[PDB]
């Protein structure tokens, strides 16, 4: 069970953004959902408690809102200051514990918003040789600077063996990142394709090579 | 007002062990659960579980069994976590919390002191042993690239500490190189790639050679990067 976030959610000053978290009947459908604002190197701290209300402190320029399995946390009058990761969270019956989303980065544009490249390179036959294997997925060109990847075997999810970079911004003044599959030459083998899929604002670029 | 102070960095080799603490610091520690919360760097909260500050006892997310233990000392108003046997991808920062229950509905009791963060504890596990890296080439490419284009590059797996510098055709060639930021594992040891973009003309007869150095180890190596 997750619940689906955003990578990135975007504005330019003044405008309102809506940042949705997406859920299920056994998680956001049967709990109440808070939200978290959690700027860069600092702990989170609570913004939204039992689906929309705020403690004290957090204006009300900030609202929540819960519908069946979908909950959501809207931000008008978009300010500098409110650039942060937000996280949705609640409890999920079927892992017996606190759920939290994937987060979602909240930037004020300074530029227009871009869409990401995505080159994703196989193993190379010396790497098999060496008894390893590693897919290359290479994303540049994008902003604003947070992206969701996701790998998949044969077009099924796969968790284990993923190591990703966070954005950084190349000469071009937009953000690239990597992310690296690692498998062994039997899985790479064995499989009809596996792909790199990456999701960015209303973007999503999914790459896919085979043995 | 609740108050957290959570204990400070750890430097852990594999194997070994850590004890965070989680104190209590201007109210009444009884009053509420503790939850923990782990985040590896740049990446997403991961709920760990809780301990009821009343009875002791604790309660595990399904990710975190034998080596993960909460425990309390409530003579000194402290809650902590013990991690045992601890594994190159248990790095990253540590937060305890204050948490509500579970309510049916919002006409129950609310204070705000129900969900307040310590700072977090950053626990690093790593052996830092010198490794130097493997170094492969990722041949051409032209699906992603302009018109008449082709990337290749070099994946320099496996190496620490940093830093590893990369240049291209010892340094003739720095149009359209980008070498990509490098991922510091959940091994704890780094890779990264460089990519450079070139005319597929050029193909079957320019030489493309990456030359990665890792000072660290004291590895030079030159890779030819073919179709
Ligand atoms: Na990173
Ligand atoms: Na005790
Ligand atoms: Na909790
Ligand atoms: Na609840």
């Amino acid at each position: 069970s997750v619940l689906t976030q955003p990578p990135s959610a975007s504005g330019t000053p003044g405008q309102s953004v809506n940042i949705s978290c997406s859920g299920s009947s056994s998680n956001i459908g049967n709990s109440y959902v808070y939200w978290y604002q959690q700027l860069p190197g600092t702990a989170p701290k609570l913004l939204i408690y039992r689906n929309n209300r705020r403690p004290s402190g957090v204006p009300d320029r900030f609202s929540g809102s819960k519908s069946d399995t979908s909950a959501s946390l809207a931000i008008s009058g978009l300010r500098s200051e409110d650039e942060a990761d937000y996280y949705c969270a609640t409890w999920d019956d079927s892992l017996s514990g606190r759920l939290f989303g994937g987060g979602t980065k909240l930037t004020v544009l300074g530029q227009p918003k871009a869409a990401p490249s995505v080159t994703l390179f196989p193993p190379s036959s010396e790497e098999l040789q060496a008894n390893k294997a590693t897919l290359v997925c290479l994303i540049s060109d994008f902003y604003p600077g947070a992206v969701t990847v996701a790998w998949k075997a044969d077009s099924s999810p796969v968790k284990a063996g993923v190591e990703t970079t966070t954005p950084s911004k190349q000469s071009n003044n937009k953000y690239a990142a990597s992310s690296y599959l690692s498998l062994t030459p039997e899985q790479w083998k064995s499989h009809r394709s596996y792909s790199c899929q990456v999701t960015h604002e209303g973007s999503t670029v999914e790459k896919t090579v085979a043995p | 007002q609740v108050h957290l102070v959570q204990s400070g960095s750890e430097l852990k080799k594999p194997g070994a062990s850590v004890k965070v603490s989680c104190k209590a610091s201007g109210y009444s520690f009884s009053r509420y659960g503790i939850k923990w919360v782990r985040q590896a760097p740049g990446q997403g909260l991961e709920w760990m579980g809780w301990i009821n500050t009343r009875s002791g006892v604790p309660a595990y997310a399904q990710g975190f069994t034998g080596r993960f233990v909460f425990s309390l000392d409530t003579s000194v108003d402290t809650a902590f976590l013990e991690i045992s046997s601890l594994k190159t991808e248990d790095t990253g920062i540590y937060y305890c919390a204050t948490r509500p229950p579970r309510f049916y509905d919002k006409t129950e009791y609310w204070e705000d002191g129900f969900d307040v963060w310590g700072r977090g504890t950053l626990v690093t596990v790593s052996s830092a042993s010198t490794k130097g890296p493997s170094v492969f080439p990722l041949a051409p490419s032209s699906k992603s690239t302009s018109g008449g284009t082709a990337a290749l590059g070099c994946l320099v797996k496996d190496y620490f500490p940093e830093p590893v510098t990369v240049s291209w055709n010892s340094g003739a060639l720095t149009s359209g190189v980008h070498t990509f930021p490098a991922v510091l594992q959940s091994s704890g040891l780094y890779s990264l790639s460089s990519v450079v973009t070139v005319p597929s003309s050029s193909l079957g007869t320019q030489t493309y050679i990456c030359n990665v150095n890792h000072k660290p180890s004291n590895t030079k190596v030159d890779k030819r990067v073919e179709p």
